[PDB]
């Protein structure tokens, strides 16, 4: 089960 | 039984050949249960074992749309991180992203993880408090700066020690058969005739899982650490694992020697002997 | 940036009996960067139907591919693996040992 959001470096 | 649930992700940049690629991989403990490859056709996540395709289609369109945003993030953060150590747009990269979290035998919360690299190396790491961040560099410790503001670590520990162990558990209930098996090892011992005064003797471990092992050879009780070959735990094809350790034996002392093998699906140790 | 070599193993999935259905497999695995060229060779010749798992990677970052097919072992015939990277001067090759 992915996670989000996913944040930029 | 310990478990864990672990995504792994890598992209790699293609200069003058269009989008970088994209690979995004799960696993349940040593198990892989899906897969998502920009190059690939459907651009969806796929199913990798049996079990997973029981799940319907709100799992698989979420999961879908989430790696879709996932792709996305790595896709900017290629031109980031080039920009930030001033690299040329010719050259190849590789960032590599692993998250996931483990549990303990009472499938309770054990430790989370979010770790992230550039070109082989360590770039930024959650740490073990899931509150701070190890930044190897400046370039890192700017993305550092940025999760920080944008509290990242506080959402990340949501995940990890919230919804990733709910699911873990979920899919080792759903998987119960493939994933809460254990395969002892098949063992067995082969003798080789090298020349005439010392021969090859080799130790099997076959057709186990989960890959955790410890297979050591030892002369009169004592540890051969240091005279013994080691291959690395390999897979064999279909879900289970095999391993083997070898040692040169001086003729006539093959009573000497005794093979260890140390895995989960042994009720006890094995000490298996060439006689 | 880093460069580190592939550390090759071919085998079979079950243990070689002349005559008996099985697969052939080569892992190639402590590799970077990952663009890597893996073929499995039956007698010299490039096998045709050869697939691999998805690219992942273990905790030191190196990668990790399982390259197979099926095959019958034979008395006869001989197997290998070659394998290109950018930290080989030319391809290595690993010949396939029943008893490896």
């Amino acid at each position: 089960y992915l996670k989000e959001p996913v944040h930029g470096v | 039984g310990s478990h864990s649930m672990r995504y792994f992700f890598t992209s790699v940049s293609r200069p003058g050949r269009g989008e970088p690629r994209f690979i995004a991989v799960g696993y349940v403990d040593d198990t892989q249960f899906v897969r998502f490859d920009s190059d690939a056709a459907s651009q969806r996540m796929e199913p990798r074992a049996p079990w997973i395709e029981q799940e319907g289609p709100e799992y698989w369109d979420g999961e879908t749309r989430k790696v879709k945003a996932h792709s996305q993030t790595h896709r900017v953060d290629l031109g980031t991180l080039r920009g930030y150590y001033n690299q040329s747009e010719a050259g190849s990269h590789t960032v590599q992203r692993m998250y996931g979290c483990d549990v303990g035998s009472d499938w309770r919360f054990l430790r989370g993880y979010h770790q992230y690299a550039y070109d082989g190396k360590d770039y930024i790491a959650l740490k073990e408090d899931l509150r701070s961040w190890t930044a190897a560099d400046m370039a890192a410790q700017t993305t550092k700066h940025k999760w920080e503001a944008a509290h990242v670590a506080e959402q990340l520990r949501a995940y990890l020690e919230g919804t990733c162990v709910e699911w873990l558990r979920r899919y080792l209930e759903n998987g119960k058969e493939t994933l809460q098996r254990t395969d002892a090892p098949k063992t067995h011992m082969t003798h080789h005739a090298v020349s005439d005064h010392e021969a090859t003797l080799r130790c099997w471990a076959l057709s186990f899982y989960p890959a955790e092992i410890t297979l050591t050879w030892q002369r009169d009780g004592e540890d051969q650490t240091q005279d013994t070959e080691l291959v690395e735990t390999r897979p064999a094809g279909d879900g289970t694992f095999q391993k083997w350790a070898a040692v040169v034996v001086p003729s006539g002392q093959e009573q000497r020697y005794t093979c260890h093998v140390q895995h989960e699906g042994l009720p006890k140790p094995l000490t298996l002997r060439w006689e | 940036m880093i460069q580190r070599t592939p550390k090759i193993q071919v085998y079979s999935r079950h243990p070689a009996e002349n005559g008996k259905s099985n697969f052939l497999n080569c892992y190639v695995s402590g590799f970077h960067p990952s663009d890597i060229e893996v073929d499995l060779l039956k007698n010299g010749e490039r096998i045709e139907k050869v697939e691999h798992s998805d690219l992942s990677f273990s905790k030191d970052w190196s990668f990790y591919l399982l390259y197979y097919t099926e095959f019958t072992p034979t008395e006869k015939d001989e197997y290998a693996c070659r394998v290109n990277h950018v930290t080989l001067s030319q391809p290595k090759i690993v010949k396939w040992d029943r008893d490896m």
